DNA sequence: ATCACAATCCCGGTGCCGAGGCCGCTCAATTGGTCGTAGACAGCTCTAGCACCGCTTAAACGCACGTACGGATTCCGTACGTGCGTTTAAGCGGTGCTAGAGCTGTCTACGACCAATTGAGCGGCCTCGGCACCGGGATTGTGAT
DNA sequence: ATCACAATCCCGGTGCCGAGGCCGCTCAATTGGTCGTAGACAGCTCTAGCACCGCTTAAACGCACGTACGGAATCCGTACGTGCGTTTAAGCGGTGCTAGAGCTGTCTACGACCAATTGAGCGGCCTCGGCACCGGGATTGTGAT
């Protein structure tokens, strides 16, 4: 029976995982979720199928921009109250960058609400030096739960406008 | 007469015939494999003894043999060795 | 009157002297708490840590990084440099047997 | 009496469960040794032996040879990252080293 | 408005903290690429010790990672720590 | 001279070291002189570190040993440093040394 | 209430310090570090003595096993002086 | 005088197995000193093991035990 | 006539000795060195042939690993020649040297 | 690009010794039944780990600047590598010996085990000096004048 | 060189709290004795480690020569250290909550242990094929055109 145990090295498992994750990045295969209305929150994401920890949930897609245009567009959204704040900063290697999702499209990572006791977290994914911000489940999630994460704004002035800490 | 030494020669040879039926092993390589088996046995058993002493347990069970295996061997080796050990202990229990 | 500014390096020497004279932990406590809990959440969910446990982790980590940085400084001086570069850390860890 | 079926055959192992149990008892590791502890340890030893021997046989067949020599064991251990980590502070006699030259040394 | 940005706990080991750690090692001058690099190495070190530590907690059937578990995990890696036993 | 430590002229507990050897799973029997010898070695090493620690405390004009003094004592003596080469002492710091190439010219 | 018994080398390290430096004290952290050092060296020497007993097929730890373990572990003058003072202690113990 | 028995070409061969392309002229004495230090450190432990066994012969088991005490375990000699 | 450029024979020799497992130090000089060293510790000592062979195995493995670390140190210094300072740095990083 | 050219690689025969298989035994692994105790499990306590809220502020962060330094280039001399011929000593093979390793057999001192005694060492408490913090004066390394 | 001048060292004042010393208990070290057996030792066997010797090449060594490279000097760009001003989140402290760490009790099933048995493994022996060496054409980096 030539019994030869199959043991993937710790050099192919992450390789077989990086390409198993990025195949939802360059593609828009955003399955397993639905759009719903949540009281006080408006549009939100509901999981229609079971999610385990480490399972990819949804990519936060948008225009990848620099900080110099970032600040100008942030001022623009500050001037117009009805535009909203869909923009989201991050850091990569030795430089800061950002993603703009204010333009209303079919991308569904932008429509996710906020919670400090949520079930998902945002992580970076590098593809040929291109960052992509992906929301991934932090724990086992059954179908029907609302997808939530931490907006990463524990600022004094941000809480003044949007004081939804918990519950 | 006498001069009897305990070794893992035949067992390493049998597992070799299972994994590579058409190949053999030299005396020096068999000695190295025996030394490897002795070293790993001593390492895992010492870690299991330390585990038992830490938790004030005077018995080495399968649980701290498993814990010692997880402590010593790196990641994927630890997972697959734990799988094999649990499979073997299940088969042994299902044949009392 | 031109304001006073120290030549580059002497403040670094003073920091070296003060931080080698002292024994206080150099990494902030609460960020280390958070990093330990976040990095331990991949191994067992809903864990708890004794305060002394994170204390021991912080002391161990600190000591490890200080020894690593001493080896890195030696590897930098070997390369006829004063700056420590990432390649110096890579060489130190390769020689130490970690990589 | 009943037929003696040993304990390696009970667990489907080639390594001696009884001998491992005897070594654990005589190794003075603890006051008592569980029944499943030698079975688990023998299974782990058999798995590690199987991995080492599989990679060594692959290395030997790569070198157009049908007998495993210490060089093949060394190549198997040092080529597999995990086994190299396990046997990092282990010297294999008559094993040599991996063939590798730093890129800077090669002529341009 | 707002300052929406992801926070990750590895950045809690700040650039000045790394600078202090290097000063205690006797480093005058530090490349800017050290920080991320050493951040990574710290993570690696932690990923080892805590894993061993949590394995100990898993064996004792405890939900709390005790100081003694970390001491055991460090002693396993040839990094024995004094002053936390008992 | 009821206690074995008093009999051996030692301050470390010969009886406690004997009990620890018996309960530590080292061999099924432990000799009579083994705990005495090991206790003597342990108290010798303790005295050797504590003398240098007290010297470090005097050099720091402190009358109490702290982890810093123990670290200085261990790393200053080459043989103690070799014995404790793979340990890190909590709150001990490091030896004060700046490389000569680093010092300004 | 009435927490359990805990064994430590605190009082003996204190007596040794008072014998060496009669006017110098020791802090709780430094005392804990001394306790950890004593435990570590005891464990190391006892493990080496157990290894010596198992290597030579002897089932007992004698003063000679501990002497050889000390010679193996402690380097340089430390081994010489530790061996001398342990031999002095065993001689005095056997005399009385 | 036996330390010079580890000849210059032997040091060159050892460096070649380590992947060294060019070897300085002062490497040989430094390597002889390093080998002497390592051999003294191992041999002291080995002779300690023989003394404890009350043997006048340094066996292979004693040598591999000395190596293992230093974290340099050797496979293929009865360990 | 014919003469190889310096370095190429060195690369050929590196490949040759990294392909083989044979001991590189001559056995009798190493055995005499071992006996001279052991004379310091205990006089009139006999050595098993397997004991000297184990010592040679360990010594050559240690020297080869040390020379690999030395080569890494030399390359780190933008060099190709290994120098005694490279050995000293490798040993200090490994923790053997003070 | 083109050339010859030593070094390497490959294919085939041969011996030859080390690996692979078989036989008898013996010693250990197996089977079975007892005992007692280590451990699993249930329950209780109370410790401490988690989580929050407010405020202070030490420290991290962000920015401008200049300078010390990392790095590329160039060149010089020497100190390496490579090849030659000569010396030497490693190595193989054989012989002799004897010191010491290994085993056996007696048995005697030595260590585990047990009953009982008690005092050394534990915890709990108090208390006061070493020490940390602080303020001020004097002294000092540093860098521009 | 002289002098601000920021930094550090040194002199107490004083409060804090933790190290140290005392007292109660209690349980673990001691004492004395019994018994089994571990290894100390005496003697025998016989293995292999040492010592020597004699060729025989493989290997080391000494020298020549030149070429690459180590190292020093120079110049340039940049990036990091230094300081300053803003922010931020670390930390302290104070308060609750309850999860689970630790302890206690019970009861049990699991492993040590003993005795008898037999079969698997090991020493011993044979035999035989794969690997190492030799020997000739295929090849392939390599250094000079
Ligand atoms: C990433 S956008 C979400 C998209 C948009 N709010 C919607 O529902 O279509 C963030 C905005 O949603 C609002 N928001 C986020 N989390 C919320 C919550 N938990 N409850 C109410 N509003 C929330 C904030 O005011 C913020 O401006």
């Amino acid at each position: 029976p030539v019994r030869r145990s199959s043991r993937k090295s710790k050099a192919e498992l992450q390789s077989e995982e990086r390409k198993r994750i990025d195949e939802l990045i360059e593609s828009g295969k955003e399955e397993g979720m639905k759009i719903d209305l949540i009281d006080g929150k408006g549009r939100g994401v509901i999981a229609t199928k079971q999610f385990s920890r480490g399972d990819f949930v949804v990519e936060y897609h948008g225009d990848l921009i620099e900080i110099t245009d970032a600040k100008k567009r942030e001022a623009l959204y500050a001037q117009d109250p009805s535009t909203g704040c869909y923009m989201y900063y991050f850091q990569y290697l030795s430089k800061t960058y950002c993603v703009d999702a204010t333009r209303e499209t079919n991308r569904l990572g932008r429509l996710i609400n906020h919670s400090k006791c949520g079930n998902c977290q945002t992580k970076l994914h590098d593809i040929d030096g291109v960052p992509h911000l992906i929301l991934i489940a932090s724990r086992d999630i059954a179908a029907g739960e609302e997808l939530l994460y931490d907006y990463g704004d524990r600022s004094k002035a941000s809480i003044e406008a949007h004081p939804w800490l918990k519950h | 007469r006498k001069t009897r030494k305990e070794s893992y020669a035949i067992y390493v040879y049998k597992v070799l015939k299972q994994v590579h039926p058409d190949t053999g092993i030299s005396s020096k390589a068999m000695s190295i494999m025996n030394s490897f088996v002795n070293d790993v046995f001593e390492r895992i058993a010492g870690e299991a003894s330390r585990l038992a002493h830490y938790n004030k347990r005077s018995t080495i069970t399968s649980r701290e043999i498993q814990t010692a295996v997880r402590l010593l061997l790196p990641g994927e080796l630890a997972k697959h060795a734990v799988s094999e050990g649990t499979k073997a202990v299940t088969k042994y229990t299902s044949a009392k | 009157k031109k304001p006073h500014r120290y030549r580059p390096g002497t403040v670094a020497l003073r920091e070296i002297r003060r931080y080698q004279k002292s024994t206080e932990l150099l990494i902030r406590k609460l960020p280390f708490q958070r990093l330990v809990r976040e990095i331990a959440q991949d191994f067992k969910t809903d864990l708890r840590f004794q305060s002394s446990a994170v204390m021991a982790l912080q002391e161990a980590s600190e000591a490890y990084l200080v020894a690593l940085f001493e080896d890195t400084n030696l590897c930098a001086i070997h390369a006829k440099r004063v700056t420590i570069m990432p390649k110096d850390i890579q060489l130190a860890r390769r020689i130490r047997g970690e990589r | 009496r009943a037929k003696a079926k040993t304990r390696s055959s009970r667990a489907g192992l080639q390594f001696p469960v009884g001998r491992v149990h005897r070594l654990l008892r005589k190794g003075n590791y603890a006051e008592r040794v569980g029944a499943g502890a030698p079975v688990y340890l023998a299974a782990v030893l058999e798995y590690l032996t199987a991995e080492i021997l599989e990679l060594a046989g692959n290395a030997a067949r790569d070198n157009k040879k049908t007998r495993i020599i210490p060089r093949h064991l060394q190549l198997a251990v040092r080529n597999d990252e995990e086994l190299n980590k396990l046997l990092g502070r282990v010297t294999i006699a008559q094993g040599g080293v991996l063939p590798n030259i730093q890129s800077v040394l090669l002529p341009k | 408005r707002h300052r929406c940005v992801l926070r990750d706990n590895i950045q809690g080991i700040t650039k000045p903290a790394i600078r202090r750690l290097a000063r205690r090692g006797g480093v005058k001058r530090i490349s800017g690429l050290i920080y991320e690099e050493t951040r990574g190495v710290l993570k690696v070190f932690l990923e080892n010790v805590i894993r061993d530590a949590v394995t100990y907690t898993e064996h004792a059937k405890r939900k709390t990672v005790t100081a003694m578990d970390v001491v055991y995990a460090l002693k396993r890696q040839g990094r024995t720590l004094y002053g936390f036993g008992g």
